[PDB]
RNA sequence: UAAAAAUGUUCUGGAAA
RNA sequence: UUCCCGGGCCUUGUACACACCGCCCGUCACGCCAUGGGAGCGGGCUCUACCCGAAGUCGCCGGGAGCCUACGGGCAGGCGCCGAGGGUAGGGCCCGUGACUGGGGCGAAGUCGUAACAAGGUAGCUGUACCGGAAGGUGCGGCUGGA
RNA sequence: AGCUAGUUGGUGGGGUAAUGGCCCACCAAGGCGACGACGGGUAGCCGGUCUGAGAGGAUGGCCGGCCACAGGGGCACUGAGACACGGGCCCCACUCCUACGGGAGGCAGCAGUUAGGAAUCUUCCGCAAUGGGCGCAAGCCUGACGGAGCGACGCCGCUUGGAGGAAGAAGCCCUUCGGGGUGUAAACUCCUGAACCCGGGACGAAACCCCCGACGAGGGGACUGACGGUACCGGGGUAAUAGCGCCGGCCAACUCCGUGCCAGCAGCCGCGGUAAUACGGAGGGCGCGAGCGUUACCCGGAUUCACUGGGCGUAAAGGGCGUGUAGGCGGCCUGGGGCGUCCCAUGUGAAAGACCACGGCUCAACCGUGGGGGAGCGUGGGAUACGCUCAGGCUAGACGGUGGGAGAGGGUGGUGGAAUUCCCGGAGUAGCGGUGAAAUGCGCAGAUACCGGGAGGAACGCCGAUGGCGAAGGCAGCCACCUGGUCCACCCGUGACGCUGAGGCGCGAAAGCGUGGGGAGCAAACCGGAUUAGAUACCCGGGUAGUCCACGCCCUAAACGAUGCGCGCUAGGUCUCUGGGUCUCCUGGGGGCCGAAGCUAACGCGUUAAGCGCGCCGCCUGGGGAGUACGGCCGCAAGGC
């Protein structure tokens, strides 16, 4: 019945990313795509598109890696290293702006939920504004 | 678990248990020695400790030890108990003061003499 | 997966390296 | 080449590694220690109901009794309610203690055996039930953490 | 684990500065509780303090705020205020006076005594300052306070000297008897001058008050210092204390002798049994220094109760399984509200402390001034993504409908053959039976082996599994009736109706218990035989509960995949059961094995996860004591929880 339609969201970005898949699908939810151009923008995914798998409205991820690498195990770096869901229905998270996390050193990003919209840290923080920490990137 | 269930349940604190009963943790409690004999030790050691069974000023009657070679307690001499166990006196759980009341300090200790009463020679 | 085959006891305390 | 002794090589089980001249289980006996039960005994606190009920505010009276003045009233004085405490009785909680008794932990070199660890010589473990100085044995069913 | 009679509310009163059951009549039956009522234990709360990277944890002594109490206890009077620390009334206990009828006191105010204790100070000086009461004022009072005293109790500053001085005195210790070390350390040379001495000697104190001006503003005048003849300054000026711990590893520091599992050490691991860097002494060394160790307690380390930040197949840890109450949690689109949430403003957040800057005591410790933080909560304004709420819309979750399927799923009745035992009838004779070998036992009163017939009970061979069904326990001849789950197909209906689940309720192998029934085979207990050192066992011969049925209890297990339920996601290969297919093979549900990625301490797990995620529940915090005791609930008991 899916309790956590985001969560699903990111652990199905985190599976296939990490098996080298060329894209993966996601039920879709306009909140969804919210978090995915904001994924797109920061670069972390090669892009979104609202799509339709038998019948149902579908959002297709388009996942980026790195370049193919020597040794043993070549398997290329990757460009989603982590994405970890930070508030969940079993705990919500709400963040004053004084309060909005610094992802690895600025190397990474969290993605915030605002009265003026999904936008992210560094967005949220200009912005003034703070709100529901869904979820950090990196 | 869930947060729901540590919001029900909750932790808990650990709450140490003390490993000297010489009441109100006193740092030390004085007492006499009802009996002053020397038990045999525990085991890979032999030998003979010398020990005291005293009744406190707690209102408890523990055995202790008397550290140092040679000592002068008798079945009714005051003491001054210290608290410190002894791995081999499987009774024993503290340590008489040497140099307060009638214990004695060690005769002619030369190191480690604060530790045994014993005052300190004159180079004479 | 199905699964046969032996009447008969014991070795004080420490320490080995 | 079945067997007895010593040994090669592979394999399997092990709780052994001081390395099977190994490890190890329970009772009994001996000592210290904490602890449950125990005719009952000594307390601390607490609850109910009852009898006695000081001081004191409060409410009646203030009279066949005194005194005041700023005496239509007031005061002294009497009656009652409540009431600290005391007293009889019976409950609750907790603490100390008790002849004797139950098992427990600990304790260099005690006694009996040999349950387990290698089909540990009757595969082991297990819930239950009966039985036995002791480990334990057998029944019924279950497990593989056995072949 | 239930609590409540002034108890919960009402009306009218009394009462009070005032609300109110605060108290009282009368009336009504209420109030409170797993969001933990009632009860038991402990405790004054806070600013802060210690610790911590932080979140936290521990704590509440000094100073500051609030509360409460004044020998134990009850009450009121005066009054702006007290039911009053040095006021009162009374009871009580205790101690004292008494001309015995009545009197007296209450240091948890300051000093001081005694008791208890491991332990906590002077019966000090001064109202000079600050602050207070009363006074027009002078001024009086003030153990508040300002100082002084004692205690290394703590912090900080300082001293015991400085510079020369030997291929290196002595003594002590080692030694391969050359020597090496203590060591520039000493001695010795110069040099400074802690103490002490003489002289000088404070700030803190300027107004109250007085005079000019009006006793206003402003200006001037006088008195006053407990600490003290102290700090401080000038001159003079003597080489003038050193200790405590430790030196096996953790951990800085090694040799000789003594001892010989002794004496002793020990925070953990452990040192000692005749060559001990571990015991004890010495030399030497390391650390710290008016100190240095020891004990007790707090935090850390301990992500070792894990919010930050942990876990449960085998290390502690998945509840025996279902159904479900409270609770928690919840798909897709849109709109209203704006509680959550976020933003601005603003009030509040005392002081001290902490931090920073700068200053004052010769520095520091102390100390002053200034600066900066602050969540929380109040008020007003605003935002609407997400959560929430009302509303409308949807169908992907879920449920339903129709058509079908497999199956030891369950209950009830009936019934079929093999076999064992026993009985009867034949027929037959000398052993059978059992073991490693035997013996007991059965048998010439005719057994065993054989044929026929009978009674009776219990379980179902082959099929048959690496199978199937069930939520688990668990279910196996065959037939019928009643009945549960469940899967496929068509996508037809409902329109989030969902997941999970503390409690509750139901089920729950074997053994066991209560009635009654049943009893062939088997078989605890029990009796023999044999084995053995013994044999309460293994082996052999017997055998009662029981095993079987009914009704009712019991409620445990290696109740096991030692793996909770649900949903999404993440290579394949292969075998297999059951359904649908445009039956190469595809597709759905189930049972196995091997293995991508990934996970794991490893073993291993791997679309039937132990992988990657979200929701809810259960459970684990070292071993033993112990699944024991006490208490409670349950049971006939055994025992269970």
């Amino acid at each position: 019945m899916l309790t956590d339609p985001i969560a699903d969201m990111l652990t199905r970005i985190r599976n296939a990313t990490r098996v080298y898949k060329e894209s993966t699908d996601v039920p879709a939810s306009r909140f969804k795509e919210e978090i995915l151009r904001i994924l797109a923008r920061e670069g972390f995914i090669k892009g979104y598109e609202r799509v339709d798998v038998d019948g149902k409205p579908y959002l297709r991820v388009y996942l980026k890696y790195g370049p193919r690498r020597q040794g043993p195990d070549p398997r290329p770096e990757q460009v989603i290293h982590h994405i970890r869901r930070i508030s969940k229905p079993g705990r919500r998270v709400y963040v004053g702006v004084k309060e909005i996390p610094r992802v690895r050193r600025g190397l990474g990003i969290a993605i915030l939920s605002t009265s003026k919209g999904v936008l992210t840290d560094r967005e949220a923080r200009k912005l003034g504004v703070g709100g529901e920490l869904i979820c950090e990137v990196w | 678990p869930t947060i729901n269930q540590l919001v029900r349940k909750g932790r808990e604190k650990v709450r140490k248990k003390s490993k000297v009963p010489a009441l109100k943790g006193a740092p030390f409690r004085r007492g006499v020695c009802t009996v002053v004999r020397t038990v045999t030790p525990k085991k890979p050691n032999s030998a003979l400790r010398k020990v005291a069974k005293v009744r406190l000023t707690s209102g408890y009657e523990v055995t202790a030890y008397i550290p140092g070679e040679g000592h002068n307690l008798q079945e009714h001499s005051v003491v001054l108990i210290r608290g410190g166990r002894v791995k081999d006196l499987p009774g024993v759980r503290y340590h008489i003061v040497r140099g307060v009341y009638d214990a004695a300090g060690v005769k002619d200790r030369k190191k480690s003499r604060s530790k045994y009463g014993t005052k300190k020679p004159k180079e004479a």
